[PDB]
């Protein structure tokens, strides 16, 4: 793909409806641990182990300890230059009658923290719960989410499992349910929410410019979105630290940390 | 479609 920031800016000047697809690179640039890279472990596990239906059916306490840790660490994490440029872009363009939507695979809500309003969280959120009995989804920001998790979740190898009985894990407060809650996070092997996918498809069908930022383009179906925008003729620009399997499918590729190249692109 |  082309490397010309000058040509990208010419499309941006005239774009009325911009889709920005963001991946784990945006989050890593805030120091958010995602436990996906080689070497990135919580105790003896990675996300490929614990962000799974298997892990929750086998040891829901361990899964909750992992997500509790991840919730607690967010107190120390802030949006980075890429989040801020993306949020400011949406605000500035919205005054002009131009739409910016963020479709994120990240679950840490840093886009919302930076001020993004038009946000589709395709893999859910660390700060939502889903009831495994009634299916109700709820926002939840309480530290700790339940009393038994107080002080739990430490990441050091050799830390003992909390082995919290299921009744002391987070429970549904819907009158008459009390089922076991799980994080409202899409796990590996699970289907994304069709309603969210419908909203994604609407934005992809109407946008006139698409950016793919900070993602390896190896997790599906997300890695397919920006490929299908290119089919209607719409330009796609990739901002990532390295080429990906999907790089050659795009009009532009800008190498570098997201927080370095995005502010220039969206100014 | 499912998450890879
Ligand atoms: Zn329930």
């Amino acid at each position: 793909p082309s490397s010309s920031m000058a040509d990208f800016r010419k499309f941006f000047a005239k774009a009325k409806h911009i889709v920005i697809i963001s991946g784990a690179g945006v989050s890593a640039e805030s120091g958010v641990p995602t436990f996906r890279g080689a070497g990135g472990y919580w105790r003896k596990w990675q996300a490929q182990d614990l962000a799974t239906p298997l892990a929750f059916a086998h040891n829901p306490s361990r899964v909750w300890e992992f997500y509790h840790y991840r919730r607690e660490v967010m107190g120390s994490k802030e949006p980075n230059a890429g989040h801020r440029a993306i949020a400011e872009c949406e605000t500035r363009l919205g005054k002009q009658g131009r739409r910016v939507v963020v479709i994120t695979q990240n679950i840490d809500e840093l886009h919302r923290k930076a001020g993004t309003k038009n946000l589709l969280e395709i893999h859910g959120s660390l700060f939502k719960t889903r009831c495994t009995s009634c299916g109700v989804v709820a926002e939840n920001y309480k530290s700790p989410i339940c009393p038994a998790l107080s002080g739990k979740g430490a990441p050091e190898p050799g830390t003992q499992d909390a082995s919290i009985p299921v009744e002391k894990l987070p429970r549904c407060e819907e009158a008459g349910c009390g089922g076991l809650l799980r994080p409202h996070v899409v796990w590996f092997g699970e289907n994304l929410d069709p309603a969210i996918l419908e909203e994604v498809d609407r934005e992809l069908a109407h946008c006139d410019l698409c950016l793919v930022v900070g993602t390896s383009s190896v997790v599906y179906p997300a890695a397919m979105f920006a490929p299908q925008v290119a089919a209607r003729g719409v330009p796609v620009a990739e901002f990532n630290t390295e080429t990906t399997p999907a790089t050659n499918r795009f009009r532009f590729h800008f190498q570098g940390p997201c927080g370095t190249t995005l502010p220039e692109a969206l100014a | 479609f499912s998450k890879q």
